[PDB]
């Protein structure tokens, strides 16, 4: 489970030295938290509180316990944001297949285009969604991105040119935080 | 001058005549005496259309006081051969030449305004010259009285002598006679 | 030469002509002798502030001196026919055909001009040819007569009698008797 978890929840470090971290780590808690003659043996829900702590994540999703959450998304986000019940069904089903392991290999959880009128929590339901799932939200303003050379500041600019040293404002956000939810706001205008 | 209208679009404002604005919406317009080219730009708005969805239904405004034959053929044959059913609607009035056209829409889609009239009677094309060339000419005419009075019985659903009793002389047919008649299913009142 | 108005709009500035930044304050004007082509113009304006705003009124001047009554009846029936209750502001000479459509307005919103003129008249058609031809088209008219001068009466509200009577023989008649007959509401207060 800690080379499995790790590779998903920590993209940055290498797998070998990334398990080794997180393995010796598990040991070190197991040395300070108990007080005397707990158990030695490390199981799985130990190995899921310090990678979560290695991804700065709240342990909901990296941890097998939070079903509970998930299998009352649907109803939790009614009360936040009630209405449209079949836009917050479709949203529940294309996370619940994401967690179970019928996920799609290397496309993202999910991509949705929310068309509808203003006024009827679109953007709403989205922060909403990442508080019940405890990720960072990423919010993109695609009326700024409106002229063609305006798509550089997003992947950034190649070298020999102004903004290279900058990564990019949706790569250094994904990068930075990988468990996230990304909004684009006013696609069309893109 | 043609008044201008714009249309929002997510890239940016469109600028259309309200004529083609109109257009876009599946809506020709049909006014004035008919001509060879006033009915080129009639049948050039229904391909268009065509291409666009052929499963739309066209709406073909009607207040032309009539005109050549010749012309309004071409229009006919056009709407016939596309495979969206076009939707005429009388305005003002329909001449013989207005009046096939109107008729010649799709079974339950004609309609006439409460108000409207819908005036029919056999050409008025005449010929001059020899009495050889009149001859020939004189039997041509006759051929598309009689064409246009059977593609009329199809359509109104009478019988060739009704059409011809009925087209003899000039006779002008209020909306609700029109209904009596067969030329239209109803009047347009409600959708 | 049609003056070039310009419209502050948040997207950027738009140059449209008098009488089409009129048209999207629902405000149509009428002009000259009725025509097919005339008639048909003023047909599509309306179409298209139904499907705008079928709630806001809309406004119509009238301005013209007669015309062919036949394509005068097209905007007559388009009006009735469209939600938006048309009013009728009567800004100068209004003929027959012209004061026809003055009633036609919605009841409660047509209007004129403390100095305008309105005259009504009988339908005036002439035909020749053979004695049967004339017969045929001298029945016609008097339909249209009958047909308009029951139209009138209902939206005017007076009883056919007279309006039969007076419509035989040329009649002018001014603004503040207009409201006499019952021809227009009221003048405009200001
Ligand atoms: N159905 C709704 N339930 C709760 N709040 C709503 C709803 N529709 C709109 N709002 C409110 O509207 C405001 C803007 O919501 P947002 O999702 O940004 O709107 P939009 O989707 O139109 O961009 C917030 O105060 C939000 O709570």
């Amino acid at each position: 489970a800690a080379v499995e978890l790790a590779v998903k929840y920590i993209n940055d470090r290498h797998l070998p030295d990334k398990a080794i971290d997180v393995i010796d780590e598990a040991g070190a808690r197991a040395r300070l938290m108990p007080v005397s003659k707990r158990k030695k043996t490390v199981n799985v829900a130990d190995i899921e509180s310090v990678v979560a702590r290695i991804a700065r994540i709240p342990e909901k999703s990296v941890s097998q316990s939070d079903r509970d959450t998930l299998k009352n998304l649907g109803d939790r986000l009614k009360m936040l944001v009630f209405g449209q019940d079949k836009a917050i069904e479709a949203l529940t089903e294309a996370i619940k297949m994401a967690r179970a392991g019928l996920g799609h290999e290397h496309k993202p959880v999910g991509s949705f285009l929310f068309a509808g009128p203003t006024g009827v929590g679109k953007t709403e339901v989205t922060v909403q969604l990442s508080k019940a799932l405890g990720i960072e939200l990423l919010r993109f303003d695609m009326s700024e991105y409106m002229e063609r050379h305006t798509v550089s500041r997003l992947i950034g600019a190649p070298p020999g040119y102004v903004g290279f040293d900058q990564g990019g404002l949706l790569t250094d956000a994904v990068i930075k935080h990988p468990h996230a939810v990304l909004l684009l706001d006013e696609i069309e205008k893109a | 001058l043609v008044p201008m209208v714009i249309e929002q679009t997510s890239r940016g404002e469109r600028s259309f005549d309200i004529y083609s604005r109109l257009l876009k919406e599946r809506v020709i317009f049909l006014t004035g005496q008919v001509e060879d080219h006033m009915a080129n730009l009639i049948v050039a708005q229904m391909l268009f259309l065509e291409a666009e969805n052929p499963e739309k239904d066209i709406y073909l405004y009607i207040n032309s006081p009539g005109g050549v034959i010749t012309a309004g053929m071409s229009i006919y044959d056009t709407m016939q051969f596309i495979k969206p059913d076009v939707s005429t609607i009388c305005m003002g009035q329909a001449a013989s030449m207005g009046a096939f056209l109107l008729t010649a829409g799709a079974k339950g889609k004609r309609f006439c305004l409460p108000n409207s009239r819908v005036m029919i009677h056999q050409p008025l094309g005449g010929y001059q010259g020899q009495a050889t060339d009149i001859e020939i000419h004189a039997r041509e005419i006759l051929k598309v009285k009689g064409r246009m009075n059977e593609l009329m019985a199809l359509h109104t659903g009478q019988s060739l002598e009704q059409i011809e009793r009925d087209t003899e002389r000039d006779r002008f047919l209020s909306a609700p006679e029109a209904v009596e008649y067969g030329l239209v299913d109803s009047i347009l009142t409600h959708r």
